[PDB]
């Protein structure tokens, strides 16, 4: 199965409430592994999951030493752009930030990220090719051109091919039992009536991991997806996740109607039907 | 700027059985910008023991967090989250059902 | 793990 590694970070300005407010999290699949928070007691990169707690003082320092380096990093960055828009210094902005690589089934590189927003909207974003830049408007223009004679983009292309990917297959193994793992989903379909003439039909999938699922309702076949209440895949809170689709069913028709669960950890898709 | 409005999602990370511990959690996603007060209810009361994820977003830079807090369902017991945002006049409150 | 250049807008 394809895997992997990205870094998330959030800065927004708190005008006259302090310096900007920096998160930084970590994730391997759908799994974070560590974090920092500017806001927070003890000023290093924390564990987040139990496979990572087995790193030793080197990296625990290295990435604390590194992450508060991206923080600072980010303080700079809210002013700047600040000062591209000419904005108020009293106005709150955000500034998040994301980076990381994609490994196929092989484990070998597919593809690294390199993005940046400013209030939700994309800022600047590192193309494909790993060579060139979307500079969104003249700000992320003059970003552009400072990455493109700093040459950014090549100090990039080896951390996002080499490194990033050496660490990930690293996580991968290190956490095995955890990471290589796909729980197939506990699927089950509740019956509620909801008039006299018809009822809600739920089809559930619960428990599973890794969070990519497809669960689909069907009449006779015939797609429902116009018809069908699916809501987005929730995280269950203890590593696994789910995520529920339902349709109106007239009373004597659940016959008619089937739930479809297709997911990583399922050996052959599913088709349940009421009855 | 992007003002995006907080899908709420509450929830329990196990089939709700009477008597047995769980969690209730309370799913929102999708908002910007990132300030958000979440909480979770009993029978009107906001709980304090409530945590929450480590703030991440998705792809469209929205972001999401996991709020929880153990508890036990009762056949009696009513449970809700309640959200306020930039992009809600009012907190919206979602009540639990064990059947969502 | 981290990347270990930190560039600036």
């Amino acid at each position: 199965g394809s895997h992997s590694m990205r870094y998330f970070f959030t800065s927004v300005s708190r005008p006259g409430r302090g310096e900007p407010r920096f998160i930084a999290v970590g994730y391997v699949d759908d799994t974070q592994f560590v974090r920092f928070d500017s806001d927070a007691a003890s000023q290093r990169m924390e564990p987040r999951a139990p496979w990572i707690e087995q790193e030793g003082p080197e990296y625990w320092d290295g990435e604390t030493r590194k992450v508060k380096a991206h923080s600072q990093t980010h303080r700079v960055d809210l002013g700047t752009l600040r000062g591209y828009y000419n904005q108020s210094e009293a106005g709150s902005h955000t500034v998040q930030r994301m980076y990381g690589c994609d490994v196929g089934s092989d484990w070998r590189f597919l593809r690294g990220y390199h993005q940046y927003a400013y209030d939700g909207k994309d800022y600047i974003a590192l193309k494909e090719d790993l060579r060139s830049w979307t500079a969104a408007d003249m700000a992320a223009q003059t970003t552009k051109h400072k990455w493109e004679a700093a040459h950014v983009a090549e100090q990039l292309r080896a951390y996002l091919e080499g490194t990033c990917v050496e660490w990930l297959r690293r996580y991968l193994e290190n956490g095995k039992e955890t990471l290589q793992r796909t729980d197939a989903p506990k699927t089950h379909m509740t019956h509620h009536a909801v008039s006299d003439h018809e009822a809600t039909l739920r089809c559930w999938a619960l428990s599973f991991y890794p969070a990519e699922i497809t669960l689909t309702w069907q009449r006779d076949g015939e797609d429902q997806t116009q018809d069908t209440e699916l809501v987005e895949t929730r995280p269950a809170g203890d590593g696994t996740f789910q995520k529920w689709a339902a349709v109106v069913v007239p009373s004597g028709q659940e016959q008619r109607y089937t739930c479809h669960v297709q997911h990583e950890g399922l050996p052959k898709p599913l088709t349940l039907r009421w009855e | 700027m992007i003002q995006r409005t907080p899908k709420i999602q509450v929830y329990s990370r196990h089939p709700a059985e009477n008597g047995k511990s769980n969690f209730l959690n309370c799913y929102v996603s999708g908002f910007h910008p990132s300030d958000i007060e979440v909480d979770l209810l009993k029978n009107g009361e906001r709980i304090e023991k409530v945590e929450h994820s480590d703030l991440s977003f998705s792809k469209d830079w929205s972001f999401y967090l996991l709020y929880y807090t153990e508890f036990t369902p009762t056949e009696k017991d009513e449970y809700a989250c309640r959200v306020n945002h930039v992009t809600l006049s009012q907190p919206k409150i979602v009540k639990w059902d064990r059947d969502m | 793990a981290l990347w270990g250049f930190f560039p600036v807008l």
